[PDB]
C-alpha cells in the first residue's frame, strides 16, 4: 500500500495528449515487448490496460550492452513537447557548467527508481501506448502507466527531491564530485583521479543501493613538392569557402596564381601572398580563433553529421556557419555506425548543455525508422530529421 | 440490451449535448418513424421515452434500394462533434498475403449489433430526438438511446471493443480456432475436420447469442470465397476481382485517376502491371472534366497491362511459415518491380516500385530504394524481412554504398543472373588526367532575355561557343559540358563553376528525363577516362575567368 502520494502534472494551455503512431515492430520484437509488459502489469501499477482514450505513444523493445534480455524504450517524444517543455519551468533540474571541466565522467542509469517509488494521478491516461500484432490480425491491446514512466523528462522533474535526499549522504562524504541528473541517467563526473573514479563510482553505485533501492545495475564504467595547378582548384576553392565561417579574409593573391589556363602543370611551389597566405591562413585555422559564437539557451541546437568513409565527421551549431563544437566520431567497419555517432554526440551535447540536439541525418527516411532500434542502446531519443541530397565535403577537413 | 460492461463517455471538455431540431415530412415521416420507434422498446427495448429535460438530435426516415420498410436515420453530427477525438480509431488492414491458411474458415455476420451493446447512462440523455407527436399539433414524442447509436464514432471503437471482450472466454476455452473481426463480420477459421468445424461454429454462435449479438446464420451463411476489401479470398488462396471497363477516348483526368486506381489495386498479384505512363501525363489537370489527351506510350501501359490481366495470376500460399520467404526483385520494367514468394511457382505478393524520386537515382540507387519497401512491407505483413534475390552483385553494389555520400543498410541479399542493370555504366577518375586537354566550362543566360551561351576553352588555345536561346544558367552549364565532351576524345578533364551541374554527373544518373543530361551520360559511357572538378563560381579562377568571359557578354 503506498497509498496516495502524487504530484499535479499538467499540460500547457492549448494541448492534448500525444496521438502518435507505433512503428510496426518485428514480431520477435513484439513477442518480448509483450513479455516485458505482462511482468510489468503483474508487477503492478507499472501498466494497466486502457480502452476509450485515444492518446498513444510510440514504443520500442530493444536490448542494451552485450545483450541477453530486452527492454522497452518508450518514445515519449510528443508528451515531452506536450508536458516537460511546459513543465520544464520549475521541477526543472538546472545544468552544472563544470561537469565538462571535470574531465572524467561516468554515467549511471539510475532510472528504475522512477517506477513504483512515486506516481501519476489523474494523468496516467496520457502515457498510453500499444503493443502490436503482426499484420493487425488482432487489435493488439494498449496499456496505461500508473507510475513514473521510465522515459519522459516529466519523471525526474518529479523525482528530484527523493533523488536529492538519497544522493545527499554522498555529496558530502565525497564532497564536490559534480553530480548531474539529466533524465534517468546520472553524470557523476570528477577530476583525473588517477584512473580512479572506478572506486567512487562503485562507491556510489553501492551508496544508492544501501540508502535506497535506486539501482544503477552494475558499476556502469564509461570511463574516458607537387603543387599542381588543379591542387589550387582545391586549395583555393575550399580555402575561399572555409573563410565564410569567418570574415572576408584573404586567399586571392594565392588565388590568381592559376591565370590563363593549363591544368596538370605544377604552380610555383614558393611565393609571396602564396606561402605567405597559404600559411597566413594555415595559422588562421585553429579551433579557438572564433568570435561571437554563443549559446542562447533559447534557440534550438541543430546538428549535421557528415559520413566520412570508415570515419564520420559531426558538427553541433546553434545558428548557421558558426559551429559551437565540430569534431569527428569514427569506427572502421554503417547504418549501425551513424547509430553510434548520433548517440556519441547527444551524450556529449548533454554533458555540455543540458539538452540533446536536433539531428539532420544523411540517411534515407525509413532505412532508419526500420532499425535505428538495432544497435541503439541509450534511453533518451534525440529528435532527428533526414537531410539528404546532399552535403559538401571534398575537404572541410584537410 | 446485453449484459455487458458499459464504456464511460465524456463530452469534449467544455462542450454540451446537441441542440439540433428539424421540421417533418408529415405523415410519411412520423408514421414510419414510430411504427418503428415503438419497437425501440416493445421488440427489444433499445431506447426509452424521456422527452423533457435533455437536449436533442435529427430524426429523419429514409430507406429505399432493395427491401420493404421505411428505415430511420439520425447520424447526429453535433453530438458526433462534442466528444469525437475521444476514442482510439479502428485502423488496420490484414494483408491476405500473410493470413496463414486455415483448413476451413467462416464469416458469421452479426445481427443489428452496434445497437445490442449498451451505452452508458450518465450520457444517453444527449441521444434524444423529438418525433413530433400528433399530426400538426404533434405534442412532442421524445426518446433517447440506450445502446450504441448508428453514426456516432463512439460506436465503432466501443463496439470493436465490446465484442473482443465477449470473444475472449471462448477464444480461451479453445485456442487454435483463432478469429478476426471487421464490423458486423467475424472471419472465423481453423484447421478442423469440416464436421467438428460445423459444431465449433455453433458454439461460437451460441456463446455469442448469450451476450446479445444473435449471429444470423445457419452455422456459416455466406458464399465460401468472400469479398474482403477487394481481396476475394479463400483458405485456398486469394485475389482481387472485377478490374476494368475503359470504353474509348474522351479520357478525362477523373477517369485516368481511377484507372491508375484499378491498375494499382491489381498490382497485388498480377505480374508486371506498371502505371508509369498512365499517370505520367496525369499532371496539372487542375479539373476533373479535363479530357487530357492520352499519349503514345500510355497506350502501352494500358496495353501491356491489358493482356497481363488474365487469370494465370491469383493468390499465394498465404503465410505458410518454415520457408525462407525469398523475395526477388525481377526489376526492369523500364522501372522496378518485385515479387515476394515462398516456394517455386505460385507467388505470395506482387508489388512494384516506380521511382518518382530523383535526377535519375540509378539502378543501384533505385534498387536500394526498393529493398526498403519490400523490407518495410515484409516487416508489416509477416513481421520480418525477406531473403533477397537481387539482379545486382557485389562490385556494383559493393562500391556504391561504400562510396555514396549518404547512409543505408540492407538485409541478406543474394544475386541472380538476369538483366544485370548493374549501373557501373560510367565512373569518374579522381585525379585530373595529365597529358589531357583540360576544357574550361561556362554557360550562361539572362533572366529576362532568354539569351543563353554554351561555352568552353582549353589550354590548347582552342575555344568555341554555341549560342542558345530559351534556357537558364543551370541548363547552359550542362550544354557547357556536353560540348566539351562532344569536342574531345578518349581522356578529357573538365573544370566548371557549378556545384549543381556536377552533382548530376557525379550522382551518375541514367534514363531520359532531361535530354541534355540524357546525352551528357551516353558520352560518358564511352570516353576512356573523364574527371569533372569544381572551381568557385567565377571569382577569377584560372581558366574559369577566361571562359567566364565567353559565355557572359551577349545578354
Ligand atoms: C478476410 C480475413 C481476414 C483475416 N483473417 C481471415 C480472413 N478470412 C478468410 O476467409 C481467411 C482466408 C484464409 C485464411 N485465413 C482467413 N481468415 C482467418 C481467420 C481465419
Amino acid at each position: 500500500i503506498s497509498p496516495i502520494e502524487t504530484v499535479p502534472v499538467k499540460l500547457k494551455p492549448g494541448m492534448d495528449g500525444p496521438k502518435v503512431k507505433q512503428w510496426p515492430l518485428t514480431e520477435e520484437k513484439i513477442k518480448a515487448l509483450v513479455e516485458i509488459c505482462t511482468e510489468m502489469e503483474k508487477e503492478g501499477k507499472i501498466s494497466k490496460i486502457g480502452p476509450e482514450n485515444p492518446y498513444n505513444t510510440p514504443v520500442f523493445a530493444i536490448k542494451k550492452k552485450d545483450s541477453t534480455k530486452w527492454r522497452k524504450l518508450v518514445d515519449f517524444r510528443e508528451l515531452n513537447k506536450r508536458t516537460q517543455d511546459f513543465w520544464e519551468v520549475q521541477l526543472g533540474i538546472p545544468h552544472p557548467a563544470g561537469l565538462k571541466k571535470k574531465k572524467s565522467v561516468t554515467v549511471l542509469d539510475v532510472g528504475d527508481a522512477y517506477f513504483s517509488v512515486p506516481l501519476d494521478e489523474d494523468f496516467r491516461k496520457y502515457t498510453a501506448f500499444t503493443i502490436p500484432s503482426i499484420n493487425n490480425e488482432t487489435p493488439g491491446i494498449r496499456y496505461q502507466y500508473n507510475v513514473l514512466p521510465q522515459g519522459w523528462k516529466g519523471s525526474p522533474a518529479i523525482f528530484q527531491s527523493s533523488m536529492t535526499k538519497i544522493l545527499e549522504p554522498f555529496k558530502k562524504q565525497n564532497p564536490d564530485i559534480v553530480i548531474y541528473q539529466y533524465m534517468d541517467d546520472l553524470y557523476v563526473g570528477s577530476d583525473l583521479e588517477i584512473g580512479q573514479h572506478r572506486t567512487k563510482i562503485e562507491e556510489l553505485r553501492q551508496h544508492l543501493l544501501r540508502w535506497g533501492l535506486t539501482t544503477p545495475d552494475k558499476k556502469h564504467q564509461k570511463e574516458p613538392d607537387s603543387w599542381t595547378v588543379n591542387d589550387i582548384q582545391k586549395l583555393v576553392g575550399k580555402l575561399n569557402w572555409a573563410s565564410q565561417i569567418y570574415p572576408g579574409i584573404k586567399v586571392r593573391q594565392l588565388c590568381k596564381l592559376l591565370r590563363g589556363t593549363k591544368a596538370l602543370t605544377e604552380v610555383i611551389p614558393l611565393t609571396e601572398e602564396a606561402e605567405l597566405e597559404l600559411a597566413e591562413n594555415r595559422e588562421i585555422l585553429k579551433e579557438p580563433v572564433h568570435g561571437v559564437y554563443y549559446d542562447p539557451s533559447k534557440d534550438l541546437i541543430a546538428e549535421i553529421q557528415k559520413q566520412g568513409q570508415g570515419q564520420w565527421t559531426y558538427q553541433i551549431y546553434q545558428e548557421p556557419f558558426k559551429n559551437l563544437k565540430t569534431g569527428k566520431y569514427a569506427r572502421m567497419r554503417d547504418v549501425k555506425q551513424l547509430t553510434e555517432a548520433v548517440q556519441k554526440i547527444t551524450t556529449e551535447s548533454i554533458v555540455i548543455w543540458g539538452k540533446t540536439p536536433k539531428f539532420k541525418l544523411p540517411i534515407q527516411k525509413e532505412t532508419w525508422e526500420t532499425w535505428w532500434t538495432e544497435y541503439w542502446q541509450a534511453t533518451w531519443i534525440p529528435e532527428w530529421e533526414f537531410v539528404n541530397t546532399p552535403p559538401l565535403v571534398k575537404l572541410w577537413y584537410q | 440490451i446485453s449484459p455487458i460492461e458499459t464504456v464511460p463517455v465524456k463530452l469534449k471538455p467544455g462542450m454540451d449535448g446537441p441542440k439540433v431540431k428539424q421540421w417533418p415530412l408529415t405523415e410519411e415521416k412520423i408514421k414510419a418513424l414510430v411504427e418503428i420507434c415503438t419497437e425501440m422498446e416493445k421488440e427489444g427495448k433499445i431506447s426509452k421515452i424521456g422527452p423533457e429535460n435533455p437536449y436533442n438530435t435529427p430524426v429523419f426516415a429514409i430507406k429505399k434500394k432493395d427491401s420493404t420498410k421505411w428505415r430511420k436515420l439520425v447520424d447526429f453530427r453535433e453530438l458526433n462533434k462534442r466528444t469525437q477525438d475521444f476514442w482510439e480509431v479502428q485502423l488496420g488492414i490484414p494483408h491476405p498475403a500473410g493470413l496463414k491458411k486455415k483448413k476451413s474458415v467462416t464469416v458469421l455476420d452479426v445481427g443489428d449489433a452496434y445497437f445490442s451493446v449498451p451505452l452508458d447512462e450518465d450520457f444517453r440523455k444527449y441521444t434524444a430526438f423529438t418525433i413530433p407527436s400528433i399530426n400538426n399539433e404533434t405534442p412532442g414524442i421524445r426518446y433517447q438511446y440506450n445502446v450504441l447509436p448508428q453514426g456516432w464514432k463512439g460506436s465503432p471503437a466501443i463496439f470493436q471493443s465490446s465484442m473482443t471482450k465477449i470473444l475472449e472466454p471462448f477464444k480461451k476455452q479453445n485456442p487454435d480456432i483463432v478469429i478476426y473481426q471487421y464490423m458486423d463480420d467475424l472471419y472465423v477459421g481453423s484447421d478442423l475436420e469440416i464436421g467438428q468445424h460445423r459444431t465449433k461454429i455453433e458454439e461460437l454462435r451460441q456463446h455469442l447469442l448469450r451476450w446479445g449479438l444473435t449471429t444470423p446464420d445457419k452455422k456459416h451463411q455466406k458464399e465460401p470465397p468472400f469479398l474482403w476489401m477487394g481481396y476475394e479470398l479463400h483458405p485456398d488462396k486469394w485475389t482481387v476481382q472485377p478490374i476494368v471497363l475503359p470504353e474509348k477516348d474522351s479520357w478525362t483526368v477523373n477517369d485516368i485517376q481511377k484507372l491508375v486506381g484499378k491498375l494499382n489495386w491489381a498490382s497485388q498479384i498480377y505480374p508486371g502491371i506498371k502505371v508509369r505512363q498512365l499517370c505520367k501525363l496525369l499532371r496539372g489537370t487542375k479539373a476533373l472534366t479535363e479530357v487530357i489527351p492520352l499519349t503514345e506510350e500510355a497506350e502501352l501501359e494500358l496495353a501491356e497491362n491489358r493482356e497481363i490481366l488474365k487469370e494465370p495470376v491469383h493468390g499465394v500460399y498465404y503465410d505458410p511459415s518454415k520457408d525462407l520467404i525469398a523475395e526477388i526483385q525481377k526489376q526492369g520494367q523500364g522501372q522496378w518491380t518485385y515479387q515476394i514468394y515462398q516456394e517455386p511457382f505460385k507467388n505470395l505478393k506482387t508489388g512494384k516500385y516506380a521511382r518518382m524520386r530523383g535526377a535519375h537515382t540509378n539502378d543501384v540507387k533505385q534498387l536500394t530504394e526498393a529493398v526498403q519497401k519490400i523490407t518495410t512491407e515484409s516487416i508489416v505483413i509477416w513481421g520480418k524481412t525477406p531473403k533477397f534475390k537481387l539482379p545486382i552483385q557485389k562490385e556494383t553494389w559493393e562500391t556504391w554504398w561504400t562510396e555514396y555520400w549518404q547512409a543505408t543498410w540492407i538485409p541478406e541479399w543474394e544475386f541472380v543472373n538476369t538483366p544485370p542493370l548493374v549501373k557501373l555504366w560510367y565512373q569518374l577518375e579522381k585525379e585530373p588526367i595529365v597529358g589531357a586537354e583540360t576544357f574550361y566550362v561556362d554557360g550562361a543566360a539572362n533572366r529576362e532575355t532568354k539569351l543563353g551561351k554554351a561555352g568552353y576553352v582549353t589550354n590548347k588555345g582552342r575555344q568555341k561557343v554555341v549560342p542558345l536561346t530559351n534556357t537558364t544558367n543551370q541548363k547552359t552549364e550542362l550544354q557547357a559540358i556536353y560540348l566539351a565532351l562532344q569536342d574531345s576524345g578518349l581522356e578529357v578533364n573538365i573544370v566548371t563553376d557549378s556545384q549543381y551541374a556536377l552533382g548530376i554527373i557525379q550522382a551518375q544518373p541514367d534514363k531520359s528525363e532531361s535530354e541534355l543530361v540524357n546525352q551528357i551520360i551516353e558520352q560518358l559511357i564511352k570516353k576512356e577516362k573523364v574527371y569533372l572538378a569544381w572551381v568557385p563560381a567565377h571569382k577569377g579562377i584560372g581558366g574559369n575567368e577566361q571562359v567566364d568571359k565567353l559565355v557572359s557578354a551577349g545578354i
